[PDB]
């Protein structure tokens, strides 16, 4: 047997001062414990979040946090810094999946919570660094425990689209295949096709068409369609596929 | 439009 990682001593002090503190919001939000909370955030991301990050001592604190109780487990879990980030926007932000892996695992991550530049954990994973087949399953599973449909604050884009931008067709497949719905619109009217037409990814185009019920006739705010964009793009390939399939 | 940019990973993660 592996002897695991324990938590330091500033860490278990902090932990077992929260137990004892965390069903009073009073005691909780008081002076008294300000440097507890913040010395427990301070440690827990050094652990978790950096690109650094060793797996097995990320999942020995789990393990550890559950043992004290299970709302220290999940307080510290869902802690978000001052940029609004959890260790789960930080872990897939880094392709750190092995940590993603063991944060779902504890089954009380906020998947869906937002950071302060507007984006949930599922709208990063659209752009992370996916080297093997073991991670994708770690992705989907990350998308399979949250709203894969959700809308960034900015733009109101979809993870979806930010998949479809970067010409990730691994990843597309993986929110299609996860549930993700192909016409939703940010606050422009642009989808995903239309991110597909813009940015010439003939793959992604017949990927996105070849889904039931996507509609190739939406428009954005200024009457764009996918079709008028991939010809504005000059994307003659991409228009006649376009074409055809509004059409057909 | 937001369509056409491409976002950074840097500009998921910070504000």
């Amino acid at each position: 047997m592996r002897e695991r990682y324990e938590l330091s001593e500033k860490m278990l002090s902090a932990c077992n001062l929260l137990k004892n503190t965390i069903n009073d919001p009073k005691a909780l939000t008081s002076k008294d414990m300000r440097f507890c909370l913040n010395t427990l955030q301070h440690e827990w991301f050094r652990v978790s979040s950096q690109k650094s990050a060793i797996p097995a001592m990320v999942g020995d604190y789990i393990a550890a946090f559950e043992a004290i109780s299970p709302d220290v487990l999940r307080y510290v879990i869902n802690l978000a810094d001052g940029n609004g980030n959890t260790a789960l926007h930080y872990s897939v932000s880094h392709s750190n999946f092995e940590i993603v892996k063991l944060l779902l695992d504890a089954d009380v991550c906020n998947v869906d919570h937002q950071n302060k530049a507007g984006y949930t954990p599922i709208m990063l994973a659209a752009l992370a660094a996916v080297e093997a087949e073991k991670d994708m399953r770690i992705v989907e599973e990350l998308f399979g425990c949250g709203d894969v449909n959700a809308k960034a604050s900015q733009a109101g884009q979809t993870a979806l689209m930010l998949a479809v931008s970067h010409g990730r067709i691994d990843m597309v497949k993986g929110l299609l295949a996860c549930g993700a719905d192909v016409n939703i619109q940010d606050d422009e009217g642009s989808t995903a096709l239309m991110c597909a037409s813009e940015h010439g990814h003939v793959e992604i185009v017949k990927l996105l068409l070849a889904q039931p019920g996507c509609n190739g006739h939406l428009e954005d705010n200024d009457g764009s369609t996918a079709l008028s964009i991939a010809l504005e793009a000059g994307h003659k390939d991409i228009a006649v596929l376009l074409y055809a399939h509004v059409n057909f | 439009k937001a369509r056409r940019r491409t976002t950074t990973q840097m500009e998921l993660l910070y504000a």
